[PDB]
């Protein structure tokens, strides 16, 4: 994104600043909700080998 | 009779019309069902299909086995204090 | 203000003058159902849309038909709560008029023929509340709205599918509402192909044959006809100069005598302009220029009829000569400006081997019906039914619209059917953008996206039931007798009702209510999803629809969704948003005019919205001028930036409409991070109504507007005065002006007492008012489990402090004192259901009565003669509730027990006990029950007792009802006597029944006498009817299941109080659990000894950034102070005018407040009760973004005469010295949960097992064993506890002899192992062998 | 089987067995009757189709359903995915003598100790107690033992304590990502229903007191008892095998209070004096003379 943030939580967001804050938050949270599957899968195969 | 009534008929007036009593009606209605296939998901998320709920209440319980064994051994202990003819009678007469 | 507001207000800091008083909020589904019921004459929807879509219908012979007349419903048989009680669904009768109209086939249409113009009943139908839900068998439930993909059309282009290339393949799809989809698709070889519903590829041109068209009629359309003409030696041609455009010259391209462009030379815009300008078309060109061109059309010799050159065939010099020898100057050919106009279609055409339409039919039929049966009518009707029969295909004229506008037509409408022009315009358009122009769209744009409310889906399944019947309809139409077969002699409504009950009960959406919280239910109502049929899937759907399109702004709150796999999928509606009547969406926006904002609005869509520029609401008008700043943050184009001022088209109404509700209710979110926000509003909904209704103190303002349209409590339908009040009910007198003439104009309101949800917690309602007092309309009557003066009250406002402790607030860990428990404000209550059946058996009928064998009278002490508990009691696990017994057979026993019974003389009967008991681990108070018994079975005595008691209760109040209603009306029968004299005391002292025998006159006064007699008659008669109906249905028995004979049910009551491990939180994600509760002595405390209530390790605020919590604490620390000032003024007992000054100044502090009010308008006593409500602390409303700020906070704190830091010394309770430094305090509002350890923790010694493996279970409900994952095994694998491994494998699960032997060894004291070999092993051996395998063992 | 409602419940496979019977019957029944081969072919097709369906409903072609509209479970499906014996029922198992609960902290505790709501161990240590009551003969046999259990005699608890001494126990959280995500402690009883523990090992468990909860298992047999006491006794496990890393890093607070303590202002007071040893340092600050953060002279040994 081009225009960065000015306020903080001591000062207080704009409508838009929080609107935008939404996004990557949701994204990385979704990622946080799914890396465990690959993790368990892989580690399971690892024990499956040795 | 649903067209007639416009509604569901009772076993009363339907036993009347069908000309035989609610006995057989109900006797029939004990029959009218089919089975529902153990493995269905009553667990809505595929978490517990119905077959997983049931316990088999057929075999026995170990606490009760110990109960009845303690019974039998205490009777052995009691009968041990009896006359020979008494306890032999009282054994073979009951198949103890 | 309102009287409710006269008695309690909330301070507010709004400054931005708000336009809107927000709408009604449960509008949406109420209206959806309202459509699906209501009589459209012509613009049919739902119900009628389905009917009209269906009727009328003819026989399979073509003789006889049947016609629609009208519909109607009955009122439902029953009221509501009786179904709540019986465990029944409420629903209205459906009846439909119909006319069995046939026509003499003897005559052409000799309609002197059969008309059974009768009416039918078929299918009761689940009706709606005034709040939307449908109760089902005493289950309050919620079917859920959906969004999904719209019909019409959708184009795409996959980018490097075979990324070996790196190529685009454009492609298209068209989707109806019903019927087949359709797919067009490219290949890297620039060739169009086709498939329906994922059938196989087909070169699309086959279908053009199939649609009755020729190469002529095709490339006429797709290409222009490049004509050559051979003038007696030489090739000439007209030329559009802009065919040679961004192109290169081959030969010396000259003119009549003039060279514009030499060989190998680009035909520059210079010379395009020249050829235009000098206006040459007819250009000498070498004949060679043809060679390679394809012939436009089939040419022959007229004497032959034989192709010398076939259509779509490459041209040659031998062909040049020959075709000239046959006689041909004009030679139509293709136009190939491959840059612009050229080869996609001729490629596929050549690739298309079906010479004729007929072969196309054959191979269509063949691919679709692989095999070799071919005949013509098969494929003919097949194709015609695909996309050209109404039966198997329909657009939803919505889709027609969207399609026509993908087509840029002007007709919103058409059929649900195709035309060929449209098809070809599509194929054209497809090719056209394949040349480079145009684009494909983003599905994420919400104009691609349409909702689905109920009446739509109801219509769907209903229509399906109609067809389920329609099959039989045709079958029985053409076959049966015609004169005499009634129309309802054909009907079976069972598939219809089956579909109803299925969707009303067998849908992912068709689900229970979420009931703990008015928020929970109401946001469960305004929830949206997109799953199910024509829907989505967890595994298959991905991030990009889970991720946002900016179009969401104002139409979808992005803030509010669950967290796991359902994260980006599940979403709710933003507040001020609405639907397109189609099912698309809108949001209102304020138009902008000349700089001046137009105070009007319009409900713009997703699409228009991109076209225009739009402004915000944070914006600063120039005081009815325009936007002050030159550079105004506005937005169009799918993106925002800064613009000039008069330039603007539109504006956002509020700063709000972007959002939805639980998000809305949080102040200082501007000072808060987003993860925490989502979680906080997520668990905001997990509320618990506590024992009372204790408000919070900081607000936002909406909360009043929330508390109402839950429908959770009564309102003032009509202003009046309170007649009567009860702990259960009330009665009012309606004002005359509101009163209507025939009606008496008085209401009753009978209240909701202790009752359950789906989630099974208490229910109750009670008045916030007094009696003999005026009432205005629309006001409330009674608050609820979580409500207060028409405003929500779910949690607990109290105190807070911030500091660590000796490891009692380590990691997110929270701590507390004990007086809280004495106030038991967290204490709350639950109930449970318990019931049992009487059945008939193979041995005889089961029965119930006190008589049981081998009893301790301890249990019997509380059970009646019928063997049943009396009310008022308390009980605990193992007690008996009802003594039920079952006819038993007979068995035998071992000689040891024989020896036992033989000396004590132990004697027995032939019956078994099946008696009800309290579950292990449970206790509570005995408060209420019921019984149900067949109409046909003798009602065992006390059934009749309560049955009679029911007639005591019910009829008494019904008596009471008319004892008021009827009574008041007789004022007329008295009052009208007053005219024309009156029998002053000869009326009163002598009995009222003999007032008719008093003075009478002629003509006009016998009419009053028979009026009296008429009212006498009618008024007694009404109650006779009431009594009849009521005593019947209360006398009505119970249609029980076959074998079931009568049923009992009971309820106890249980209460629950606070303990460590019980989870806790507030409004920021601020979770926590108790590890300790503190005696008040060792609590730290202040200079004034007024100790703390809550302790917390502050460490986590910076990492999580729940900053506004602090700000709240400041504010509440202030507001409590003012209540305390007031409190001091009351025992000290000051005066009116000092309160007047202080408070008038008080609420008149802030900077630029919106709200405005005067105080002298009110009385004293109003102020008195007001302040009486306010002495605890002043309530405040923080608009989130238009809130208050630092300065006013510190101002009003200084008025509260408080340290601005609010950050003060303490003394430890244990040492009584001081801590090191000052510490922050205040008041915050705190909240507890469902997740209670009592509902959680569980152990399992030894109990129930499986049945094939005999392995323990899982569940606290079933005394279930706990599971041991592989991971847990692998830790031991590291460790090596082979014996423990063995142990847990064998006896704790599988080895039966082993587990038993061990049981004995331990009661023997012996800790000595025995293994076996598990069950599932040999189970699997048998499984292998069942599959015809010789698995087998190699014994040592 | 039936249900309490008189309602019956079956497996898929009883259908399929049943299916074939009739077809084979209609095979042989027909084969009494001298048919054209075409029908025989058709019949054999039906037969071997049913056979495939047994081995796999949905392998060769369009699968087979009842009015479920869902496929009937293959023989193979019993072995398959997780669902078969391997991953569901054999390698992972339900267990007797285990429990669970919500959890909390014991700040006071030591290593081997663990909070224990007592009913848990109570019902979990029953036959110890029944052998023990037969031994005492207060409950001469076990009916009376359970009666007296219901009678709630103080002796029970002493007896219960008298059992519980030196009887180790197993601590269990999931997801179990490494061998340290479970442990073996010594029991400690408490008048609550929230499990108190030594907080640091959250660092091992990646755990936090924000709604977590845990399960428990028993080493009955002496081999397990001693394996526990010797191997996943925590004193035998302090580091990773991944690295030579102390895993019991003082997590969040102890660090900070200590940091604040070992601290060198100049500001507070009492600067430039002298000591014998830290005992008088305690006496001196605690008298209220001094700064706990101030560079001043002392002696050490
Ligand atoms: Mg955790």
């Amino acid at each position: 994104i081009e225009t960065p943030i000015t306020a903080n939580f001591r000062e207080g967001l704009n409508v838009l600043q929080y609107f935008i804050s939404t996004h990557g938050a949701r994204k990385g949270l979704a990622d946080t909700a799914l890396k465990t599957a690959n993790s368990g899968y892989l580690t399971r195969r690892l024990v499956d080998v040795a | 009779m649903l067209q007639e009534m416009g509604r569901e008929p009772t076993p009363e007036e339907l036993a009347e019309r069908m000309l035989m009593p609610e006995d057989k009606i109900r006797k029939v209605l004990k029959i009218a069902k089919e089975p529902i296939s153990m493995e269905t998901p009553i667990g809505d998320d595929e978490d517990s299909h119905l077959g997983d709920f049931i316990e088999d209440t057929t075999l026995e319980l170990p606490l009760d086995s110990a109960t009845t064994e303690s019974l039998r051994a205490a009777t052995h202990d009691v009968l041990a204090g009896l006359t020979a003819r008494e306890a032999k009678v009282l054994r073979m007469r009951f198949g103890i | 203000y309102s009287y409710t507001e006269k008695k309690r207000i909330r301070k507010d800091f709004g400054k931005r003058p708000q336009v809107l008083d927000v709408p009604y909020l449960l509008s949406i589904q109420l209206d959806s159902f309202q459509k699906f019921i209501e009589q459209d004459p012509e613009g049919q929807y739902g119900l009628e849309a389905a009917f009209r879509s269906v009727f009328p219908i003819q026989s399979y012979s073509g003789n006889s038909e049947l016609q629609y007349v009208s519909y109607r419903l009955g009122e439902p048989v029953f009221d509501v709560q009786e179904c709540q009680i019986r465990g029944v669904t409420y629903s209205a009768p459906l009846r439909v008029k119909l006319r069995l109209v046939i026509y003499e086939r003897e005559a052409p249409e000799g309609t002197v023929k059969d008309i059974k113009e009768q009416e039918v009943y078929m299918g009761e139908i689940p009706l709606m509340t005034d709040n939307g839900t449908f109760v089902i068998n005493g289950t309050e439930r919620v079917i859920v709205s959906q969004l999904h993909r719209s019909p019409g059309v959708f184009f795409d282009s996959d980018k490097g599918k075979t990324h070996s290339s790196g190529k685009v393949l454009y492609n298209a799809r068209i989707i109806p509402y019903r019927g087949s989809w359709l797919d067009f698709e490219f290949d890297p070889k620039d060739n169009l192909f086709v498939r329906i519903d994922r059938r196989r590829k087909l070169p699309a041109t086959i279908i053009l044959r199939a649609l009755n068209y020729t190469t002529e009629q095709i490339l006429d359309l797709f290409f222009e006809k490049v004509i050559f003409e051979i003038r007696d030696n030489k090739l000439q041609m007209e030329l559009v100069p802009e065919r040679l455009r961004g192109e290169t010259a081959s030969f010396d391209i000259e003119a009549n005598g003039k060279v514009y462009v030499e060989k190998g030379r680009r035909i520059t815009a210079r010379h395009i302009r020249q050829l235009e300008k000098d206006d040459v078309k007819l250009i000498e060109v070498p004949v060679e220029y043809i060679a390679g061109k394809v012939v436009a059309k089939d040419y022959i010799d007229e004497s032959t009829g034989e192709l010398i050159c076939a259509a779509n065939m490459e041209l040659s010099l031998d062909l040049l000569a020959k075709l000239s020898q046959s006689g041909h100057k004009r030679i139509e050919t293709l136009f190939t400006n491959d840059l612009d106009h050229g080869p996609y279609i001729s490629e596929t055409l050549r690739v298309d081997p079906t010479n004729d339409r007929l072969s196309a039919l054959v191979e269509i039929y063949r691919m679709m019906r692989p095999g070799e049966p071919p005949t013509r009518e098969a494929a003919e009707s097949l194709f015609e039914n695909l996309f050209f029969s109404e039966d198997r295909y329909d657009l939803s004229a919505v889709g027609r619209m969207k399609f026509n506008r993908s087509l840029l037509r002007e007709e919103i409408e058409g059929s649900g059917i195709l035309s060929k022009d449209d098809i070809i315009d599509v194929m054209k358009k497809l090719i056209d953008i394949r040349n480079g122009k145009g684009e494909v769209d983003d599905i994420d744009h919400l104009g691609n996206r349409r909702i689905r409310s109920v009446g739509e889906m109801a219509e769907n399944q209903f229509r399906v039931g109609l067809v389920r019947v329609e099959r039989a309809v045709k079958e029985r139409l053409s076959l049966g007798d015609l004169d005499t077969l009634m129309p309802q002699d054909m009907i079976n409504a069972k598939p219809i009702s089956a579909a109803v009950k299925e969707f009303f009960g067998s849908s992912q959406l068709s689900q229970f209510m979420d009931q703990n919280n008015p928020l929970s239910e109401i946001t469960h109502k305004r929830r949206i999803s997109a799953l199910g049929p024509g829907g989505l899937t967890r595994e298959r759907a991905g991030f990009e629809v889970r991720d946002v399109h900016p179009t969401h702004y104002g139409r979808v709150c992005p803030i509010e969704t669950p967290e796991g796999p359902n994260i980006g999928l599940i979403n709710s509606l933003s507040v001020y948003a609405q639907t397109n009547e189609y099912g698309f969406l809108e949001t209102p926006y304020r138009k902008v005019t000349d700089g001046v904002v137009t105070d009007e609005i319009h409900y713009l869509s997703a699409i228009e919205e991109g076209n225009y520029v739009i402004a915000q609401a944070n914006s600063n008008l120039d005081e009815e001028g325009h936007f002050v700043e030159d550079l105004v943050t506005c937005r169009s184009k799918g993106e925002s930036s800064l613009f000039s001022r008069d330039q603007v088209d539109y504006m956002d109404v509020s700063t709000q409409q972007v959002v939805s509700v639980g998000a809305s209710l949080i102040p200082f979110l501007e000072h808060d991070d987003a993860n925490r926000a989502l979680m906080g509003a997520n668990m905001q909904r997990q509320a618990v109504p506590t024992l009372r209704a204790d408000k919070p103190l900081v607000g936002t303002g909406m909360e009043r507007a929330v508390a109402v349209d839950s429908g959770v409590t009564a309102v003032a339908k009509r202003g009046g005065v309170v007649q009567y009040v009860d702990a259960s009910r009330i009665v009012i007198k309606v004002n005359e002006d509101e009163m209507y003439p025939g009606e008496a104009g008085i209401d009753i309101y009978n209240l909701t007492k202790y009752t359950r949800s789906n989630q099974n917690t208490c229910i109750n309602q009670m008045p916030c008012v007094s009696l003999g007092e005026p009432v205005e309309r629309g006001d409330v009557l009674a608050d609820g489990p979580s409500t207060d003066l028409g405003e929500l009250a779910l949690g607990q406002n109290m105190r807070v402090a911030f500091m660590p402790w000796n490891g009692y607030n380590f990691e997110d860990s929270i701590l507390v004192s004990e007086r809280v428990v004495q106030e038991d404000r967290f204490t709350t209550i639950h109930i449970q259901e318990l019931a049992c059946v009487s059945r008939d058996t193979k041995l005889g009928p089961e029965e119930i009565t006190a008589d049981i064998p081998n009893v301790g009278e301890a249990a019997l002490s509380k059970l009646d003669e019928s063997g049943i508990v009396y009310i008022g009691a308390e009980v605990t696990g193992g007690d008996i509730l009802v003594g039920k017994v079952t006819p038993k057979g007979e068995t035998q026993l071992t000689p040891e027990e024989k020896l036992l019974r033989a000396i004590f003389g132990e004697k027995a009967s032939d019956v078994k006990d099946s008696s009800l008991r309290v579950p292990n681990g449970v206790s509570g108070t005995v408060i209420d029950v019921q019984v149900f018994t067949r109409d046909g079975v003798e009602k065992d005595k006390r059934a009749l007792e309560i049955e009679e008691m029911q007639l005591k209760q019910a009829k008494k109040d019904l008596s009471e009802e008319l004892q008021i209603l009827e009574a008041g009306l007789f004022s007329r029968i008295r009052a009208v006597l007053v005219a024309g004299g009156v029998e002053a005391e000869k009326l009163d002292k002598l009995p009222r029944d003999r007032w008719l025998e008093l003075g009478l006159t002629d003509e006009e006064k016998q009419n009053q006498l028979e009026q009296l007699a008429e009212q006498y008659d009618e008024l007694k008669h009404e109650f006779e009817k009431k009594l009849e109906a009521k005593r019947r249905k209360i006398t009505q028995g119970d249609d029980l299941a076959p074998g079931v004979l009568k049923i009992v049910k009971v309820y106890l009551a249980v209460k629950r109080r606070i303990q460590p491990g019980d989870k806790m939180a507030g409004r920021h994600g601020n979770k926590g659990v108790i590890s300790k509760i503190n005696p008040i002595e060792d609590m730290p405390y202040d200079e004034n000894g007024t100790p703390v209530d809550i302790v917390l390790n502050p460490l986590g605020v910076p990492s999580r950034m729940n900053i506004g919590q602090i700000l709240e604490t400041h504010l509440g620390m202030a507001a409590k102070g003012i209540g305390d000032k007031i409190n001091a003024m009351l025992k000290q007992q000051q005066e009116v005018a000092k309160l007047r000054e202080f408070i008038q100044r008080a609420y008149d502090l802030g900077a630029d407040v919106r709200q405005k009010v005067d105080l002298s308008t009110f009385s004293d006593e109003e102020v008195m009760r007001l302040a009486e409500n306010l002495r605890k602390g002043m309530p405040i409303a923080t608009p989130v973004f238009d809130g208050a700020k630092e300065a006013e906070i510190k101002e009003l704190l200084k008025l509260g005469d408080l340290p601005t830091s609010g950050q003060i010394r303490l003394y430890d309770g244990r040492t009584g010295e001081q801590f090191e430094r000052p510490v922050t305090v205040g008041y915050m509002y705190m909240l507890k949960l469902n997740h209670l350890v009592d509902d959680k923790m569980h152990a399992r010694s030894t109990g129930s097992y499986s049945l094939v493996t005999q392995q323990p279970l899982g569940g606290k409900a079933q005394f279930g064993g706990q599971r041991f994952g592989e991971m847990e095994v692998w830790a031991l694998e590291a460790y090596g506890a082979a014996y423990t491994l063995q142990e847990m494998l064998t006896v704790k699960s599988d080895d039966v002899n082993g587990r038993t032997k061990m049981y004995k060894n331990i009661v023997d004291g012996n800790h000595q192992m025995e293994p076996g070999m598990p069950e599932s092993f040999n189970v699997l051996l048998k499984e292998i062998r069942s599959l015809g395998i010789n698995i087998e063992l190699e014994d040592e | 089987v039936p249900l309490d409602g008189g309602r019956f419940a079956t497996s898929d496979l009883n259908d399929l067995y049943r299916r074939v019977i009739n077809r084979n019957n209609r095979l042989k029944r027909l084969l009494d009757l001298a048919a054209p081969d075409i029908i025989v072919r058709n019949e054999k097709r039906m037969l071997q189709e049913a056979v495939d369906a047994l081995l796999d409903n949905g392998r060769r072609g369009r699968a087979i359903t009842g009015s479920n509209k869902r496929p009937l479970k293959s023989l193979a499906d019993m072995i398959k995915g997780k669902q078969g014996r391997f991953r569901q029922n054999l390698l992972g198992k339900r267990v007797d003598y285990s429990g669970r609960s919500v959890i909390t902290v014991g700040p006071y505790l030591r290593l081997h100790q663990c909070g224990l709501p007592k009913k848990m161990a109570l019902e979990l240590f029953k036959p110890f107690i029944y052998g023990k009551l037969e031994l005492r003969g207060l409950a001469t046999t076990i009916k009376a033992a359970k009666k007296m259990v219901e009678r709630e005699e103080a002796v029970v608890w002493d007896i219960l304590d008298e059992v519980i001494r030196e009887h180790p126990v197993l601590l269990n959280r999931a997801p179990t990502l490494h061998r340290l995500g479970i442990q073996a402690f010594e029991p400690v009883l408490i008048e609550g229903k929230a499990i108190q523990l030594h907080p640091l090992v959250c660092a091992a468990y990646n755990a936090d007191f924000d709604g977590d909860q845990m399960a428990v298992h028993v080493p009955l047999t002496l081999e397990a008892q001693l394996e526990a006491r010797a191997l996943m006794m925590s004193t035998n496990n302090i580091l990773s095998p991944a690295n030579g890393e102390p895993i019991i890093v003082p997590s969040q607070d102890v660090v900070l209070g200590l940091y604040y303590m070992t601290r060198d202002c100049v500001n507070a007071k009492g600067e430039g004096m002298v000591l014998t040893g830290p005992k008088e340092a305690e006496r001196l600050y605690r008298s209220g003379l001094a700064s706990l953060h101030a560079r001043v002279k002392v002696r050490i040994t």
